[PDB]
């Protein structure tokens, strides 16, 4: 059965399209929506 | 609208190099967002006017000479303008230049900025600096659908300003599979119990000793958010940042499987003054009288202030991201 992904540790993100150019980049260590 | 594959590879290398270099030169630590894509586009408009050692230093930091010069403006058009339809996704990239009425742009410079569909206004910084600041801030606010407000703070522009180059980027996409907010908060390592979102989604994921990654698709499966979660953030920072391009490539190339994905709900906003970081990256002559912008305009111009702001908002429905980059010349 496919392994789940749990983002439970500091992470990088990139937003990409088909050329895979990094439109946005970030690192999250303390996730907040405020 | 169709570049050579090697040239696309050369620009993928340059843009990831700039992204990692910006990360690696940053003072803001545990939580940061930025668009080096925006920075590249704003500085591309400065670089079109650069010559001599200023040109070379811009090439070193941003990778502008990774492709033939005769394809440079066309490459910029390729990344500013829509190539393939975005469908449900919104990607809006705009540029604006506010130039002193006393500035005479070269024929080459005027042609490039018109070819790129860059807004051009001739203004009176000597007496209207505050009104111009508000106008630019309104331009950015509109371009970013209100996400980036008050971009240029008081003092950034003045009566001594001769030009302001602004790039803005707006991104809005819904997740292909909307997340469900998990009733119970989830402990995030080094942090606290946080609101997370989860769903069984069809996605590519890589599980390796150094990191776990997932590509979370937007509606249409043409855009995604790629999350790269190191197993040890510090070691990854010290040894693996340089292969970000390949970790993204490997993640997108992996088979999609239907699996549970849990991610935090999160918003991040970052502002910075770019000048000192750009000098540490090797952009030195642009910031003083050594500056050579003789292809832009006649006269003696230099960068007073380079500013960036970025916002990313990730909820159970999707992502809104915006950024702006401003360059003020004296
Ligand atoms: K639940």
């Amino acid at each position: 059965p496919p392994r789940d992904v749990i983002i439970n540790k500091p992470y990088f993100f990139v937003i990409i399209g088909e050329e895979q150019y990094p439109l946005f980049f970030g690192k999250v260590s303390h996730p907040r929506f405020k | 609208m169709s570049m050579d594959y090697q040239d696309i590879e050369n620009m993928q290398i340059a843009l990831y190099k700039l992204c990692v270099d910006w990360y690696n030169s940053s003072p803001i630590k545990e939580d940061i967002v930025f668009s080096t894509h925006s920075m590249f586009i704003a500085f591309s408009l400065l670089y079109i006017g650069a010559a001599a050692e200023t040109k070379t230093q811009l090439e070193k930091v941003f990778g502008f000479a990774s492709i033939p010069e005769r394809n440079f403006i066309k490459f910029l058009q390729s990344i500013i303008k829509q190539q393939d339809p975005t469908m449900s996704v919104t990607v809006d990239i705009v540029n604006g230049i506010w130039a002193s009425q006393k500035l005479e742009f070269t024929e080459e410079y005027k042609k490039a900025i018109t070819t790129l569909d860059c807004q051009l206004k001739n203004v009176n910084f000597g007496n209207d600096s505050e009104n111009i600041r508000q106008e630019i801030n309104k331009f950015v606010e509109e371009a970013t659908r209100k996400v980036i407000v008050d971009f240029l703070q008081p003092g950034t522009i003045s009566g001594d300003t001769i030009a302001v180059i602004v790039n803005a980027i707006y991104f809005k996409g819904e997740w292909e599979t909307p997340f469900k907010i998990v009733q119970k908060k989830m402990k995030f390592e080094g942090d606290e119990e946080v609101v997370v979102m989860k769903e069984r989604i069809e996605c590519s994921a890589v599980f390796t000793e150094k990191y776990t990654s997932v590509s979370i698709p937007y509606v249409g499966n043409q855009y995604s958010m790629v999350i790269i979660m190191p197993n040890n953030m510090k070691e990854f920072e010290k040894e693996n940042m340089g292969e970000l391009k390949e970790y993204v490539r490997r993640t997108i190339q992996e088979f999609s499987e239907k699996r549970n994905v849990t991610i935090p709900k999160f918003k991040i906003e970052t502002s910075f003054s770019m000048n000192q970081q750009l000098k540490q990256l090797g952009l030195i002559n642009a910031f003083d009288e050594r500056a050579d912008f003789s292809k832009m305009a006649k006269g003696h111009f230099c960068v007073s202030e380079a500013i960036h702001k970025a916002v990313v908002e990730v909820d159970e429905k999707g992502t809104i991201a915006a950024a702006a980059t401003g360059i003020a010349l004296m």
